[PDB]
């Protein structure tokens, strides 16, 4: 016996937690990628970077921690711990931001040891691959989000911040800046998201409303058999009564359960390919036929045009703020505003 | 009865559908959540009177018992000033102790008293499927809830009545000397449309409308208890209903939920049964004040209010309803239907009355809206006053807004709920509530559809 | 069905797991608290301090601004 | 045997290709309405003042919209929320121009609504199944209503209900946003949750499915065909997914009842959106989200930011702009 | 910095313990596995 | 019966549990700042 | 910085008086002030009207001049309009009509002193004092 295939045994034991040949690149990676991001959300401020506290230490709570972006000085510098800005400094490193890139790097390489796994485990266990193949979804909306978006941009500090309150400054600063929601690539993931939601709760009530009578108790979860071979639900009672009150309904279980992983995957790929547009302000931002019209006729008004108002109105309150390293000084007079607010 | 899934079919998380058939056991839960709600009302009373500054208005304390308390016409004066804090501490004291003894009921029926009452008396003991016995103890609820309702009309009437805003010279607790027993306006008000101007019964504007209705209600209440205690259920009603105690739940569900809504509603909008001395603006009330308000201030200031247009070509203060009744200006413009003991001093037949408007404003009602507007229901979870873009140092969130939001949510799940009940009694009761029988499939016997 | 481990039920209702960790537990507690409480933590980060986010001679967001020379920046930054 | 009977055995028919039922005599009419309505307003409904202000705003796509800009206008803020059914206007182009449509259109949908939940349960009681699809659905149900009845009533106005269109869809969630501050109200990020996990739970279902299907086909046709209408047998093999996932992860996060699986694929969404209509429907009354703005003070006194701060002033940016004709007073109360 | 010193004595006192309590059957299982 | 008791499950339960208990006593700690 | 001697340092008088409120007199001036004065004077402004702001400017050019300790007091016992020439005791908040104001009739001379020095002292930490009410 080789050495390799000894090393190969033992990662493959049967254990409580697996580890395989996967786990020496996720969990080195993944615990480095938590441990970073609470850390971070603990004790590290963003005060140099973005003049925020973003830690429990400095008084904020869960909402409103985060691991912030780096200093958009540095530019997209991959900000090593060794590199040429912190030189090994681990207080500098901290301070400028360096978490940042630690967490989204590492949890890249997680995330990537996460789908190695799914397909290691898939082939020790003798199954088809498609759990792996629905994870890179959730893949291609964290490179492009958390990675190309910025590499388009100027730095890394227009890279979402990880913590709650940073993730919905970066929602809010999409919609002003770029018109996210006018985006189809990102109407596309929204009706993928919200077509996996329905198709779950939709599924999980057909089934546990069409179940066969296989027990005695009013608690009808003990009546099934992880080894049983017939079906515990009646596909064609949810058949008849989908097509009666929908007009439609499955008959094929094995499409079924297709198009529950189809929906939703295809929803994050479409608005990943929507976010990398954005990387490179290639935006839906108007459509130029209503902005001329509105130009040249002051009675026409759309719901469009009034949301552009509100994009104007957002970059122009909130821009000093949320990028500090510009000095933006708008003075008050400046600002756009309605009647008497 | 069994305490376990084999002996009862139910899990633990549904451990209280054990008791469906154990008729003292359900007593005793029903008894003990009694006491827990009366022991809610003593303890929350006791807490609020606490925690009570009694010279700033209840509104500002997070309140909702106390001004339950002086609506009835209890330690409180003209324009609400609590006059003496005593009697909101009797109340609560009297619930703590009432749930005490609630409770010792409870948990005896609950844990030691008989399993099931119908061997032991046929006056106590129940069957669900029994519609006579089922009927009477609605006939005894029935008449308890009369009962109540006139004791409400007994306080208002003879035990120093209940809290007026509308009083004039100020609002006042008084005395309801004659209500309105006249059964075309007291259901007039259920035949109102539940839309804007009309208010379906959310409308009730005076004191003497809610008093004659509270005494039509015990009567029809006796009445119905009366009737039946001495009668059983008619055919039809016996063809169209699921008789089981599962199916009775879900009707109570489905009531409740349609309180929880009514209720929530109430509170957000009338400010005669909640006095806004006590529960502070409603928002229309707000909105309206700040309209007002700065109507004032501009008109010290010069502006003559009656002929300045805003910059759409509206009035800036003063404009038309779509019916053409002169109205406050603004975004406020949809609130035009907010009629206030404060605001209607300066309302003629028309509408808002230019020369009420222009001589007629008392410095009182200058103080009553800069209030009101300022104490408009906004406010964020954390209990942060204002619009949701203010700073943090104004700690107020509306009791309307607490009580609205709360009983909506509550009547939604109640709703939901209802739905679950009725649907599980319709099944059990046809007998596929545990599934599909493999053997009688019903659909297996049908023609396919195309 | 058990891959090998001892159950966890079995180990934390048995007593010599409780003998070890009613001090094990309670240590790390108060070492993280005395982490925060001796003001380690705010050097150990670089994170200021209620009274040091501004200083008598800067009022002003210390927003980084060069590209490689960070340590001085933060120095004159104080 | 009597001509009522005959009819309510037709109504109450399973034969039917289409299921009427008692909610169905209420559910296909009002449907109906609502939708033909609702296209006749969407391609050629004239502008509508919905603020109020004599300022009206074009939906229609005859006048100018696109299908993503295009909408059924809320009714006036003057109409504020009075009934305006059309024997109210005195013209037809009356009523329009105050946005009638939209309520016509809106309160024929809830009807009809409520009524396709009702025919839910009713025909899973003809047919003899257990009752609680309904149940699932009251969930969209209750974010419908909460933002096409609820918020209006609590706001005070129709105009302030959710506008029927895309555009318009966008305006209404940047605008609660701003008066609100919905993304800090823990109920919509429960909402969040809910289809987050909803849309995690239907890719994890799937797939898992997908990979344990029984081979019985070739490499050629699809796997799809595996599987036949009605068979009996299980058509994928759980206990091998279940070895799958609970090495995935480990082995007691992975269920192996295939029940109690489906009800936690039921219940996750289902309990999500019902917080999330709660949310919305009590936001309604001006409960809104957390409001940390300058809750961090240095010693001094001077606030330091936190990302908060920064979401209070995008919110602020949207609260100055929207409607921008419509307020007169300084304060956002209605 | 004695701030470090008395943060890492819990640490190893915590360490310590867990020592005196588990080690016999620690070196037995170390042993066993050789 | 008689179980290894490190193993790797052991391992992964600590490496998660300790740092956080750790930091829980210090977020406890900083409940008690004052500004 | 620290919550200075100098930050606290506020004018007492419009003679040139100074005067240095403690922590403990600047701690319940804030807190006097969000108990009752935030109602419509949140982060300085006046919701009601904001033509008349507690900003420093405002509060200066008031007649007499409100940006000392003793006019911002003598203004809390008999307020009047900005230029001086009308009695606002029936508008206003004051300990002098506890009858209507009972919000303010368990307030000292220490706790108006209190607030005042609080209203000199927070347009110092706050650059959005006394601004517009979006703002
Ligand atoms: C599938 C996914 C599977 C998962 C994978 C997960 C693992 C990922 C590991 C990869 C890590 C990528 C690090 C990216 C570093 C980078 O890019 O960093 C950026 C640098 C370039 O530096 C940038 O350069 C810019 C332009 O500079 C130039 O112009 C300036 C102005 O004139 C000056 O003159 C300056 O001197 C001159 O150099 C600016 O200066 C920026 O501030 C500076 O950051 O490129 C470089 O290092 C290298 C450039 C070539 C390789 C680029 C590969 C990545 C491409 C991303 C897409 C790019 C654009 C499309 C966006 C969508
Ligand atoms: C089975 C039965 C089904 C029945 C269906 C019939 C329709 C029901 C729904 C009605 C829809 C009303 C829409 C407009 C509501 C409205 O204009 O406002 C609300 C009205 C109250 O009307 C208001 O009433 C007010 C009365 O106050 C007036 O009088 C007061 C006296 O103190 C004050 O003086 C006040 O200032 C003054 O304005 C005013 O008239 C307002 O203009 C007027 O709008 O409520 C009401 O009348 C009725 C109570 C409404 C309950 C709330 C809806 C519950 C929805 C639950 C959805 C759950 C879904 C779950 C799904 C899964
Ligand atoms: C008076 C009202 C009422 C009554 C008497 C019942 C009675 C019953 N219900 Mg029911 N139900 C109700 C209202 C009511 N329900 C409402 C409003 C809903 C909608 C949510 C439901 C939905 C429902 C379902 C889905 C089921 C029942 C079931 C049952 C039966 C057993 C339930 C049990 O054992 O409790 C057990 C109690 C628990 C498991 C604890 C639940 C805790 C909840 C989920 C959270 C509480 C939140 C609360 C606001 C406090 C917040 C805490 C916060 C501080 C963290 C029983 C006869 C079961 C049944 O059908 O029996 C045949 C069952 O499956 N009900
Ligand atoms: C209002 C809430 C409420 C009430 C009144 C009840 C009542 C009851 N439940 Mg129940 N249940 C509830 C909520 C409630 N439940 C919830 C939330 C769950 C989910 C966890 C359950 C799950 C459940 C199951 C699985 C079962 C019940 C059962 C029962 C019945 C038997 C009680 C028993 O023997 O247990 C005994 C418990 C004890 C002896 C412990 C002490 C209990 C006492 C009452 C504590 C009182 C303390 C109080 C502060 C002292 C004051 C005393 C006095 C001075 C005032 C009983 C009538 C059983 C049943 O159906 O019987 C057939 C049953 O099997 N329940
Ligand atoms: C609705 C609540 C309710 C109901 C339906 C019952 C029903 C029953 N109880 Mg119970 N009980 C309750 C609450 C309730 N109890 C409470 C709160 C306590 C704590 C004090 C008790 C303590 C208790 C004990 C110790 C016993 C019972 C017993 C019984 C059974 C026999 C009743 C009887 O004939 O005695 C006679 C009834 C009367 C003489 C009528 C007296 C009516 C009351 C006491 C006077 C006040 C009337 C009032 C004005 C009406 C409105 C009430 C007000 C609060 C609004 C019976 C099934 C007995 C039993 O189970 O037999 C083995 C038993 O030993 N109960
Ligand atoms: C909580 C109190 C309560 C409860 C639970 C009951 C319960 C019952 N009563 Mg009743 N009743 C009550 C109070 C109550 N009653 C009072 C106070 C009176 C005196 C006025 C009566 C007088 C009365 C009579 C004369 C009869 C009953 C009957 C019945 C039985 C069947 C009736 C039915 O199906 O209901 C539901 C009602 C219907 C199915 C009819 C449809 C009504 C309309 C179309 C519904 C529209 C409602 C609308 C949406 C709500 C808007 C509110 C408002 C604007 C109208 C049933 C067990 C019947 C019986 O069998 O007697 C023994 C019967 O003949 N009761
Ligand atoms: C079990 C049942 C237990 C108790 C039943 C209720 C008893 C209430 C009796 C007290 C009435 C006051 C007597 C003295 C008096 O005249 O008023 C004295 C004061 C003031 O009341 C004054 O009465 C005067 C009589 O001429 C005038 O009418 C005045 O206008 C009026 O203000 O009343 C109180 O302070 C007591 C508060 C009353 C609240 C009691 C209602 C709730 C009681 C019990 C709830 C328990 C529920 C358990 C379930
Ligand atoms: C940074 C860094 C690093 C790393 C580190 C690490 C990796 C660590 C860690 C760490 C960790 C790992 C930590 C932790 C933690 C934790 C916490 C802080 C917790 C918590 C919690 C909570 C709060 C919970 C709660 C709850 C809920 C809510 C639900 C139910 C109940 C309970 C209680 C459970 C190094 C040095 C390498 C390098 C440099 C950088
Ligand atoms: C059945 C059951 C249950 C339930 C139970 C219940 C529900 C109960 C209850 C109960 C109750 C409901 C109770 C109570 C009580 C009360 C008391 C015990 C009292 C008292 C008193 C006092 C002592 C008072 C005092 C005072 C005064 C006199 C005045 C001043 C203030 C004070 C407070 C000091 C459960 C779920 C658990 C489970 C098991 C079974
Ligand atoms: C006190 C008051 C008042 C009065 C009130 C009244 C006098 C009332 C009433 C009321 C009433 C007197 C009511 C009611 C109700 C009813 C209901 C709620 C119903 C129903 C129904 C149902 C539930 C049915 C169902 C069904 C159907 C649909 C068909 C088939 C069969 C069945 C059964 C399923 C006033 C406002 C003046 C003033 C203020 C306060
Ligand atoms: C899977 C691979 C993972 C890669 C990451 C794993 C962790 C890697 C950490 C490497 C850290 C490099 O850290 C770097 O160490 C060197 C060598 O001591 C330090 O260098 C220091 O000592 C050397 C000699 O002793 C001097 O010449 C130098 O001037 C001084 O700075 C750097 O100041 C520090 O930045
Ligand atoms: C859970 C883990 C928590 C993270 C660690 C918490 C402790 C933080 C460590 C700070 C230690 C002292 O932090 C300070 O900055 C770094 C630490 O690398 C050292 O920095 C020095 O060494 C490095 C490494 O060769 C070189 O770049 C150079 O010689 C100099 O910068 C300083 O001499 C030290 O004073
Ligand atoms: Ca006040
Ligand atoms: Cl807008
Ligand atoms: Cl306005």
């Amino acid at each position: 016996r080789g050495w390799f295939d000894v090393l190969d045994d033992w990662l493959k034991r049967d254990r409580f937690v697996f580890i395989g040949w996967s786990g020496l690149l996720l969990f080195p990676c993944a615990f480095m990628a938590l441990g970073g991001w609470l850390t971070g959300t603990t004790f590290v401020t963003s005060w140099y970077t973005h003049g925020l506290a973003s830690s429990y230490l400095e008084g904020a709570n869960f909402l409103t921690v985060a691991v912030s972006s780096p200093a958009d000085a540095f530019g997209h510098s991959l900000l090593f711990l060794w590199g040429p800005e912190a030189q090994g400094n681990l207080t500098r490193w901290f301070q400028i931001g360096g978490l940042w890139p630690f967490v989204a790097l590492h949890g890249a390489f997680g995330l990537i040891g996460f789908m190695l796994r799914q397909f290691e485990i898939s082939r020790l266990v003798g199954i088809r691959p498609y759990n792996a193949i629905a994870f890179s979804g959730p893949i291609a909306v964290f490179v492009s989000v958390f990675l190309m978006y910025p590499l388009g941009q100027s730095s890394w500090f227009f890279a979402p911040s990880f913590g709650v309150a940073g993730i919905f400054r970066f929602i809010l600063f999409l919609q002003g800046f770029h018109n996210w929601t006018l985006n189809p690539f990102h109407m596309m993931g929204v009706a993928g998201i919200l077509g996996g939601a329905l198709l779950c709760a939709i599924h999980g009530a057909t089934v546990e409303n069409t179940l066969f009578e296989d027990g005695e108790d009013s608690n009808t979860f003990r009546a099934f058999e992880p080894t049983q071979a017939e079906e515990t639900y009646s596909m064609v009672t949810a058949n008849r009564f989908w097509s009666q009150i929908f007009g439609i309904a499955f008959s094929n279980k094995r499409w079924l359960h297709f198009f529950m992983l189809f929906v939703p995957v295809t929803g994050l790929w479409m608005s990943s390919v929507g976010i990398v547009g954005l990387a490179l302000n290639l935006r839906a931002y108007d459509f130029v036929s209503q902005e001329l019209r509105a130009a040249e006729d002051p009675e026409f008004e759309t719901f469009y045009t009034k949301n552009i108002l509100l994009n104007e109105g957002m970059r122009a309150w909130m821009a000093p703020q949320d990028q500090p390293h510009e000095n933006f000084i708008f003075p008050e007079e400046v600002l756009p505003r309605g009647n008497a607010l | 009865g069994g305490r376990d899934l084999p002996s009862t079919g139910f899990a633990w998380w549904s451990g209280n559908a054990r008791l469906i058939n154990l008729s003292g056991k359900l007593l005793g839960a029903h008894v003990a959540h009694a006491g827990l709600i009366v022991f809610w009302a003593g303890a929350m009373t006791l807490f609020e009177v606490a925690h009570f500054i009694p010279e700033k208005p209840m509104y500002e304390q997070g309140l909702i018992l106390l001004p339950h308390i002086a609506t009835l016409g209890w330690g409180v004066g003209p324009a609400g000033e609590v006059t003496d804090i005593f009697p909101f501490f009797v109340v609560g004291v009297l619930h703590l102790i009432s749930s005490a003894v609630l409770g010792l009921g409870g948990i005896y029926h609950a844990l030691r008293g008989p399993e099931v009452l119908e061997e032991y008396s046929s006056f106590f003991g129940y069957d669900w499927k029994d519609k006579n016995q089922m009927t009477n103890i609605i006939g005894y609820h029935l008449i308890l809830l009369g009962c109540g309702a006139l004791l409400l009309v007994f306080k208002a009437m003879f035990f120093g009545g209940v809290y007026d805003t509308w009083a004039p010279g100020g609002g006042d607790v008084r005395v309801i000397t004659n209500p309105t027993l006249n059964p075309a306006i007291i259901f007039g008000y259920l035949l109102k449309a539940p839309f804007g101007g009309e208010g379906w019964i959310i409308s009730v504007n005076n004191m003497e409308d809610i008093i004659g209705g509270h005494i039509w209600i015990g009567l029809i209440c006796i009445s119905g208890g009366i009737w039946h205690i001495l009668t059983k259920p008619f055919g039809w009603a016996r063809r169209a209903l699921i008789w089981s105690g599962e199916a009775y739940l879900s009707y109570s569900l489905g009531a409740l939920s349609l309180m929880g809504f009514i209720a929530s509603v109430f509170v957000w909008f009338n400010n005669t049964a909640y006095p806004s001395e006590f529960y502070g603006p409603t928002g229309m009330e707000a909105s309206q004040s700040q309209a007002f308000t700065f109507l004032v201030r501009d008109q010290r200031l010069g502006a003559n209010i009656a002929s300045a247009q805003g910059p759409t070509g509206l009035g800036k203060y003063l404009m038309r309803s779509p019916s053409g009744e002169i109205i406050f200006g603004g975004e406020t413009m949809r609130f035009w239907d907010f009629r206030g003991p404060w605001l209607e001093p300066l309302r003629g037949p028309n509408g808002l009355d230019l020369d009420k408007l222009r001589n007629d404003i008392q410095p009182w009602q200058v103080r009553r809206a800069a209030e009101y507007m300022t104490h408009a229901p906004l406010g964020s979870l954390n209990s942060v006053g204002g619009v949701i873009t203010d700073v943090n140092s104004f700690n107020y969130v509306s009791p309307r807004a607490w009580l609205a939001t709360s009983h909506f949510v509550l009547g939604f799940f109640f709703l939901v709920g209802h739905l679950w009940h009725a649907g599980r009694a319709r099944a059990a009761a046809a007998g596929f509530e545990k599934g599909i029988d493999r053997e009688t499939e019903p659909t297996l016997f049908m023609p396919d559809l195309d | 069905g058990t891959t090998g481990e001892r159950p966890f039920s079995d180990i934390v209702t048995s007593i010599r797991y409780w003998v070890i960790h009613s001090i094990t537990i309670p240590m790390l507690f108060i070492a993280g608290w005395l982490f925060v409480s001796t003001g380690l933590a705010y050097d150990a980060f670089g994170t200021p301090r209620p009274d040091e986010y501004f200083t008598q001679t800067r009022q002003e967001l210390p927003i980084l601004q060069e590209r490689y020379d960070i340590n001085q920046e933060i120095q004159e930054f104080n | 045997a009597s001509l009522w009977e005959q009819f309510c055995q037709w109504v109450t028919s399973t034969n039917n290709r289409i299921y009427v039922g008692w909610f169905g005599t209420l559910m296909i009419p009002t449907l109906l309405t609502a939708t033909t309505c609702f296209i006749i307003a969407f391609i050629a409904a004239p502008p509508v003042d919905i603020d109020g202000i004599r300022e009206p705003v074009a939906g229609s796509l005859l006048y100018g919209n696109n299908i993503i800009s295009g909408a059924v206008v809320p009714s006036s803020n003057a109409i504020g929320l009075h009934f305006y059914p059309i024997w109210e206007a005195a013209s037809l182009d009356e009523w329009l121009y105050n946005g009638g449509p939209y309520q016509l259109v809106v309160f024929h949908f809830l009807i009809g609504i409520f009524c396709y939940m009702g025919r839910q349960w009713e025909l899973s009681y003809r047919l003899g199944m257990r009752p609680w699809i309904c149940v699932a659905y009251s969930a969209p149900v209750s974010a419908a209503t909460a933002v096409f009845l609820i918020y209006p009533i609590g706001q005070g106005s129709f105009s302030d209900g959710m506008p029927l269109g895309i555009s318009g869809t966008f305006n209404f969630m940047i605008v609660f946003q701003a008066e609100h501050n919905i993304l800090m109200h823990p109920f919509h990020m429960l909402g969040v949750a809910g289809v987050f996990g909803g849309s995690l739970f239907s890719a994890m279902h799937g797939s898992l499915v997908t990979s344990s299907l029984v081979r019985e086909t070739t490499e050629v046709e699809s796997q799809n065909y595996g599987y036949k209408f009605g068979q009996e047998e299980e058509t994928y093999n759980i206990v091998a997914a279940h070895g799958y996932f609970g090495r995935l992860i480990f082995q007691y996060a992975s269920f192996n009842n295939s029940r109690s699986l489906h009800f936690f694929l039921g219940a996750w969404p289902v309990i999500g959106i019902w917080f999330t209509a709660m949310g919305v429907s009590t936001m309604a009354f001006n409960l809104n989200g957390f409001n940390f703005n300058q809750s961090i003070l240095d010693s001094q006194g001077r606030v330091i930011g936190t990302w908060a701060d920064v979401l209070n002033r995008a919110n602020i940016g949207f609260e100055v702009m929207h409607e921008r004709n419509a307020h007169n007073f300084p304060l956002d109360l209605a | 910095d004695w701030r470090v010193i008395v943060v890492v004595s819990p640490l190893l006192i915590a360490a310590t313990w867990a020592a005196i309590n588990i080690g016999a059957a620690a070196i037995r299982q170390l042993q066993d596995v050789l | 019966v008689t179980y290894p008791i490190f193993t790797v499950r052991w391992l992964a339960v600590h490496t998660l549990a300790v740092p956080s208990v750790f930091f829980v006593g210090a977020i406890a700690a900083m409940q008690f700042i004052q500004r | 910085v620290e919550l200075t001697e100098s930050t606290r340092t506020i004018p007492l008088d419009e003679a040139g008086g100074t005067t240095t409120l403690t922590a403990r007199q600047f701690t319940n001036g804030q807190k006097i002030f969000v108990d009752t004065c935030t109602q419509c004077h949140l982060q300085g402004k006046t919701k009601t009207n904001n033509n008349v702001s507690l900003g420093l400017a405002d509060l200066a050019g008031a007649e007499p001049r409100r940006d000392n300790v003793l006019a911002l007091v003598e203004f809390l016992k008999n307020p009047k309009s900005y230029d001086g020439e009308d009695d606002y005791s029936e508008l206003h908040p004051n300990i002098s009509r506890p009858d209507i104001y009972p919000e303010m009739r368990n307030y000292t001379e220490d706790d108006i002193f209190d607030v005042a020095g609080y209203t000199l002292i927070a347009p110092k930490l706050d650059e959005r004092w006394g601004g517009t009410i979006y703002f």
